[PDB]
């Protein structure tokens, strides 16, 4: 917002949301899908 | 010329968005796709009777009783650490303002004692929207400032005047501008 | 540091924190000068 | 004779076709479509870059005034001189001489609220848009008029007519804007404390017409900050801001577009309804007043009333006499007979201020503060011998005044305000040729015939600064009496 | 599709092209005549513009140029002083003159029927003035009093001292009035030597505007200026980076400052861009403000200044650009409180340094709008037009029509401004002058290292 000094927490917000999307994608690939393809 | 070319990309996209503008109010497109609307509409008779109905009734019972114990209204739950509501409170008239002050005092004292009020003190509706006309005005006023001033990432002088320089307008609200003085008696921003 | 009769300012604009030491040591230019 | 106004009828149109006539306007620049850059890079400025396509064969515009009227009452006047920048102005017949004991200060409040929030625009958006178009705009209060005006390229006129008319059509007067704008009511006078000349002007006015009409102050006093509530402002506006009390004037715009965009402004809405107001005649009191302060001169002024003011027939006599005496040259009566014969005067001047139905005319001087009693004697002699004139000076003055008349109207803003002010004052514009024909007719006798009438009411006397040696009221009036005034 | 995309678009109005012509002609002796006729005016302006000033004094007689400006009104071979003054006044006309570092100007206003007489008078006082020694020895009183008064107008002394400290090695340094001892030592032979070295036909142009006909004016000039004599390498002035500070604590709380950079000549291609940069930085006054509060203004420099310490740190500031025949100056002037001076100055330096890194097209277009309003808004009266004719005739050898100026201004975008600034202003030398309570004042090296940012 205009007239405010908080400028570094928004960046961390976007980075964190990014990182969680990342982690969940990789976890689905690692723990579920790759084994599943051995059971498919 | 890299910059002017990417300019061209941005400009064409903006012109597309501009060309599709309506000239009058048009109802918003639904919030959910047709698949989920179909599924909800199918499962309504069970879901609303068994689960959603009682959930939404229990919720209001809980809220009402907690507000009545203390004698608060619902719009007494909003803070003034919220810019929009701070503006709304600035725009209030004397009587509403005084009554809000009084109710907050009483609620603090009652939560300290942890004593219920008599049931004859609890005969009122807590969910009246008494702040609405002022919140809408606050929203208008604070939206226009974003539109007319906040549309770019402005550049400043760093660590000068007690402000970091990246956008703040109140001194020493951030750690790297703490401790403004080493001698003397200090001072306050409100007395400049 | 400086005597109180030297560190009395003519202006009235608030001294910014980063200039503290600058105005604790203010001195008058008796007679003026050119540099 | 009043001008024959052309009618402009109201018509209602499809907005999506009217939107094809709106100028283009941008506030964001999301990228840019043109990539060619500076196409004249490296070309010196003494080497032309025009192609033969951009040459033209010149056709002048026609520059006699055009007069029109909307159906609701609004009068419109326009001229074009083919300049690139236009001048736009709205004139309202709401000065301070129309206030009373319950109203004092309301006009200043309205002026201090110009370009604030209205029905369809906010204050912030309004002023920011005016800034970004590149324009300069403002509002001015007088004793008989209130004026709004703006100025920028002529192609932006359709975007400026709303913002000027808004202020009189539908302001909101939200409390938190009134409250925030209050300090500007006091600074207006706080700055007058270092403008002695203007200060003396105000003293003259309040002493000449004590406590009535033109006498009222142009500012909010402390007593004026009570009735600073929206209902008084709104009730005052309902009595004055009706269309038939207004004029809209434009210079360097095409008249049919001006008429069209003005008509399109009032077509949807109800304007303030008319009122058959009446105005009282000023009562001239005269009198005497002093105000001491460390200034190193004795500032003095003496004045007499002009009966009838701008509506009196002798408007030309006073304006010629002022140039015989010496306006605000070096062969003038005061310059020769005062400034070149006394060592202790810094400046002597004749002043002339006129209003719709009364005025004043007098002399002003700055002197060594030890010799004020001599200053009064000099002024008394001068007043003593205004009655009589010789034809050399009279011809000098008439020629000088003609020159000044013609050369002052070579400037668009002055022309705009002149035309406006005249239309408000008497519903007619006097073209400079007519002013010259009137000047030429002034006789040697008429000067005496006017001054003999000027001296029939008591004087107005003001002193300012180091007044430590100024004679007493009776002494001043006896000095004037001895000199035959 | 949408009506919001159907708006009228006219960057340059048709009136910019439909303007009356400027007519030019060169006489055999080298004198140039220029004219433009304006149907909507009753009077006219006519005068002479001369390509000489104080830059063409010699260091021994510095101040002669300005003395001659007074002498030319003292009497001629044909008419006495009393006769000359009465023949000025009996026309009911105006006559003005002035001189500068590079240019000197005389002009009058009159109705058409009196243009001949005016020309005559002008020629007379330019060609045939009697510089009597017993009148030179009296004008010294008036010139000394004039200098006495000039020292009280602070802005002008600040700019003079900026020129003094910037152009140490060149006659641009010279002040127009000249030193005191030179005013006392001035002598007829010095004045006549200045005349006979600078008043040649190649250096003069005659211009008019209003209700004027080019043919009659050319004939009149041919008739009267037949007696003007005909004419018979130089290097770029060096710009020094230095300060010249007058500390004084007995003149109240306010400090005055001016800062300057090296500019470009009249004829340079980038001149227009410089005219634009001056507008991008703009100006501010705390006393009188229009209708936009400074704290919300679209100009970012004003906005940053007005929000400093919540009270704002300046009384007044204004930028400027000046172009000369072979060089220029570019900078700003300011007034502020003793304790605000530091911020008062460094904010505006940050302003000017932004032009090379971060400016955007919102700002460029705002500045274009304001610049156009200003310049196109002045050129209304006959005097402004005649002055513009003569000024451009001397500066360019021509007059540039409005359409050309607008077309060249239109195509400048942000990247072009950000190129020119990077060419001339980034990491440059600066010159400084100041007066008053300068205890706050920054170092020269501070102002010089300000011209670049270490960020980026
Ligand atoms: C095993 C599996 C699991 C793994 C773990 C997974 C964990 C996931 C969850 C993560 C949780 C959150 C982590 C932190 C996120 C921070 C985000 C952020 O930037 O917030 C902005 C936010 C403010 O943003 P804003 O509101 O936009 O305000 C704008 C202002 O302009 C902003 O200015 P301001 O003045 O208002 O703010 C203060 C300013 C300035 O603050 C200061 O100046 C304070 C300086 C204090 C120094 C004291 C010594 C500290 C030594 C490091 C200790 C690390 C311990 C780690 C724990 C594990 C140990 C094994 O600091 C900042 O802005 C933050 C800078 C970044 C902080 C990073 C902290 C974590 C890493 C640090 C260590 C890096 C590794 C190398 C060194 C390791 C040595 C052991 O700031 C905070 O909330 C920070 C709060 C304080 C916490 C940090 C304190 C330590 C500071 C260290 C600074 C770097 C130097 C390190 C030493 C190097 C030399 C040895
Ligand atoms: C102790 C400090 C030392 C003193 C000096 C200060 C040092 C700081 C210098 C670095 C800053 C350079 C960048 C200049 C930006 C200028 C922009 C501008 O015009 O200003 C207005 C603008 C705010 O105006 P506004 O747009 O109206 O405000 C609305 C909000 O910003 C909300 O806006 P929004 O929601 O619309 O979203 C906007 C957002 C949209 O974009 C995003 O949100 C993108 C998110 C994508 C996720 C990826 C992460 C993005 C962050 C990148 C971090 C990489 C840098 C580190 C590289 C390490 C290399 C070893 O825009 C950006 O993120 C663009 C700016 C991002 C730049 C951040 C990195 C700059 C550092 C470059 C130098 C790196 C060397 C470091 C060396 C190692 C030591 C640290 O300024 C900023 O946004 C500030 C950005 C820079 C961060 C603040 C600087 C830190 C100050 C605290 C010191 C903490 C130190 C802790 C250590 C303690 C030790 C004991
Ligand atoms: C034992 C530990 C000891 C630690 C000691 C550390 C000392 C460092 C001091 C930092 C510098 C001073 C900061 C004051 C800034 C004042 C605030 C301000 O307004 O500034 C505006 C200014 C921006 O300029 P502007 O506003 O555009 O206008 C400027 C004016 O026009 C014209 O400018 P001006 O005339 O106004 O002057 C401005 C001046 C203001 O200062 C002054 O006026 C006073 C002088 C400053 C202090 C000078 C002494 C410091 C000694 C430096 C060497 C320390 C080495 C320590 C190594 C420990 C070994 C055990 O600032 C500077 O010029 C400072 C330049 C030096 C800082 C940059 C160093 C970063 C290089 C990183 C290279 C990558 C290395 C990676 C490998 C790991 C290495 C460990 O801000 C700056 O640029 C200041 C520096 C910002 C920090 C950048 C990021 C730093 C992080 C580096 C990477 C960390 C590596 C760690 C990884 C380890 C791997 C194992
Ligand atoms: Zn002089």
């Amino acid at each position: 917002s205009y007239g405010n000094g908080t400028v570094l927490m928004p960046i961390v917000r976007r980075v964190f949301i990014g990182a969680l999307v990342g982690i969940y994608a990789y976890a689905a690939t690692d723990v579920v899908l790759i084994p599943g393809y051995a059971q498919l | 010329q890299f910059h002017r070319e990417i300019g061209k990309l941005f400009a064409s996209y903006s012109n597309k968005i501009t060309a599709n503008s309506p000239v009058q109010y048009v109802p918003s497109p639904p919030t959910k796709g047709k698949v989920r609307r179909a599924l909800s509409s199918a499962l309504m008779p069970v879901w609303f009777k068994f689960f959603r109905g009682p959930l939404d009734r229990w919720n209001l019972a809980v809220m009402a009783k907690y507000l009545r114990d203390h004698g608060l209204m619902y719009d007494d739950l909003y803070s003034d650490k919220e810019p929009v509501f701070a503006r709304a409170l600035e725009l209030l008239p004397p009587d509403i303002q005084a009554a809000r002050f009084r109710r907050l005092m009483r609620g603090t004292y009652l939560n300290h004692l942890r004593l219920y009020l008599p049931v004859h003190e609890q005969n009122y509706d807590p969910f009246i929207p008494y702040m609405a006309p002022y919140v809408e005005e606050a929203k208008f006023q604070l939206q226009e400032e974003e539109e007319l001033l906040g549309y770019h990432m402005w550049e400043g002088v760093w660590y000068s005047g007690g402000v970091t320089g990246f956008g703040d307008k109140e001194p020493g609200e951030h750690f790297l501008v703490a401790l403004p003085n080493l001698y003397g008696a200090g001072g306050s921003p409100m007395q400049a | 540091g400086a005597p109180k009769f030297e560190r009395k300012m003519l202006g009235s604009y608030p001294v910014s924190p980063e200039f503290e030491m600058v105005w604790r040591d203010r001195l008058t230019a008796h007679g003026g000068y050119i540099q | 004779p009043a001008p024959e106004y052309r009618r402009v009828p109201f018509v209602k149109e499809d907005m999506e076709k009217v939107m094809e006539e709106v100028p283009e306007f941008k506030y964001y620049y999301v990228g840019k479509e043109n990539t060619k850059g500076n196409v004249y890079e490296g070309i010196p400025l003494d080497q032309s870059i025009l192609e033969p396509a951009d040459l033209r064969d010149y056709v002048p515009p026609h520059s006699n005034i055009q007069y029109s009227k909307l159906d609701n009452g609004l009068r419109i006047a326009s001229m074009d001189r083919g300049g690139l920048t236009a001048s736009l102005g709205l004139f309202v017949h709401a000065g301070t001489r129309f206030e009373d004991v319950t109203n004092f200060g309301v006009t200043h409040m309205i002026q201090n609220l110009a370009f604030a929030s209205t029905a369809h625009l906010s204050l912030l958006r309004t002023v920011k848009t005016i800034e970004v178009l590149g324009a300069n705009a403002g509002c001015v209060v007088g004793r008989e008029h209130l004026v709004y005006s703006a100025e920028c390229l002529r192609s932006h006129m359709p975007l400026l007519v709303p913002m000027l008319t808004g202020n009189v059509l539908f302001p909101r007067f939200l409390p938190w804007e009134l409250k925030a704008c209050k300090e500007k009511l006091i600074m207006a006078r706080k700055r007058l404390e270092h403008m002695p000349d203007q200060m003396v002007s105000e003293l003259l006015h309040t002493t000449a017409w004590h406590n009535n009409t033109l006498g009222h102050k142009l500012h909010c006093t402390e007593r004026s900050l009570g009735h600073y509530n929206p209902d008084v402002i709104r009730h005052y506006m309902l009595q004055h801001f009706s269309p038939e009390n207004m004029v809209f004037v434009g210079v360097n715009v095409n008249h049919d577009e001006l008429c069209t965009w003005l008509m399109r402004a009032f077509v949807d809405y109800n304007a303030i309804p008319p009122s058959k107001r009446t105005v009282a005649s000023p009562v001239y009191t005269g009198g005497d007043v002093r105000l001491e302060t460390p200034s190193p001169h004795a500032h003095m002024a003496i004045a007499f009333e002009t009966p009838g003011g701008w509506n009196g027939g002798d408007l030309v006599a006073y304006s010629v006499l002022q140039t015989i005496l010496g306006g605000g040259g070096m062969y003038t009566r005061l310059y020769l007979n005062v400034l070149n014969q006394n060592e202790w005067v810094e400046s002597a001047m004749a002043f002339n201020t006129q209003y719709t139905d009364s005025g004043i005319f007098g002399l002003y001087m700055l002197a060594d503060p030890t010799k004020s009693a001599n200053a009064v004697k000099v002024m008394a002699e001068q007043f003593g011998k205004m009655g009589s004139v010789t034809k050399e000076e009279l011809q000098r003055a008439k020629n000088s005044l003609k020159s000044s008349i013609f050369m002052n109207l070579e400037c668009r803003g002055i022309v705009m305000e002149d035309v406006g002010r005249q239309l408000l004052m008497s519903n007619r514009v006097i073209s400079p040729q007519e002013f010259c024909t009137a000047i030429d007719a002034v006789t040697e006798a008429d000067i005496k015939r006017v001054v003999d009438a000027m001296y029939k009411k008591p004087p107005t006397v003001v002193a300012y600064g180091d007044v430590s040696t100024v004679p007493h009221y009776e002494e001043v009036r006896a000095a004037l009496r001895a000199a035959g005034v | 599709v949408s009506p919001l995309a159907r708006s009228v678009d006219a960057a340059i109005p048709e009136e910019a092209f439909n303007q009356p012509p400027t007519l030019t002609t060169t006489l055999p002796n080298g004198i140039r005549v220029a004219t433009q006729r304006l149907p909507f005016h009753q009077t006219a302006t006519v005068g002479v513009w001369i390509d000489s000033g104080s830059r063409y004094d010699t260091k021994e007689t510095n101040g002669a140029a300005h003395f001659l400006e007074h002498m030319t009104f003292k009497g001629t071979k044909r008419r006495s002083r009393i006769q000359l003054e009465q023949e000025i006044e009996n026309m009911g006309a105006h006559l003005n003159a002035y001189t500068s570092r590079e240019q000197t100007v005389y002009y009058a206003k009159a109705f058409k029927k009196d243009i001949p007489q005016c020309v005559d008078i002008l020629s007379d006082i330019l060609l045939n003035s009697t510089i009597d020694e017993e009148a030179v020895q009296m004008e010294k009183h008036v010139i000394l009093r004039e200098m006495e008064e000039v020292e009280r107008q602070t802005e002008e002394v600040i700019f003079d001292r900026l020129h003094t400290t910037a152009f140490r090695d060149s006659p641009l340094g010279y002040t127009i009035l000249g030193p005191e001892e030179n005013i006392r030592n001035m002598t007829r032979e010095h004045i006549l030597e200045y005349i006979n070295r600078n008043y040649t036909s190649d250096r003069m142009v005659v211009a008019a505007a209003g209700d004027v006909d080019h043919k009659e004016l050319t004939a009149l000039v041919e008739k009267h200026f037949a007696g003007l004599p005909q004419p018979k390498p130089t290097e770029k002035p060096f710009f020094c980076g230095s300060e010249l500070l007058h500390r004084n604590d007995d003149m109240g709380p306010t400090a005055h400052v001016a800062v300057g950079f090296e500019g470009v000549p009249w004829k340079s291609p980038d001149a227009v861009t410089f005219m634009l940069m001056q507008a991008i930085v703009g100006s501010y006054r705390k006393h009188d403000e229009g209708i936009v509060p400074g704290k919300v203004s679209a100009n970012a420099t004003v906005r940053n200044v007005c929000n400093k310490m919540t009270v704002g740190c300046a009384d007044m500031f204004s930028a400027f650009n000046t172009c000369y025949s072979d060089t220029g100056l570019f900078g700003f002037y300011a007034q502020c409180d003793e304790v605000a001076l530091e911020h008062c100055v460094m904010e505006i330096m940050f302003g000017i340094t932004s032009l090379s890194y971060a400016v955007t097209d919102e700002e460029v277009e705002r500045a274009k709008a304001q610049l156009k309003t200003q310049l196109l808004g002045h050129l209304d009266s006959t005097t402004a037009v005649a002055e513009d004719i003569g000024r451009q005739m001397l500066a360019y050898g021509r007059r540039m029509p409005l359409a050309e100026f607008l077309k060249r201004l239109e195509v400048i975008d942000a990247e072009e401004v950000k190129r020119v600034a990077w060419k001339y202003l980034h990491d440059a030398e600066v010159a400084v002058a100041g007066l008053g309570p300068l205890f706050g004042m920054p170092q020269l090296i501070n102002l010089r290292r300000a011209t670049f940012w270490l960020r980026y």
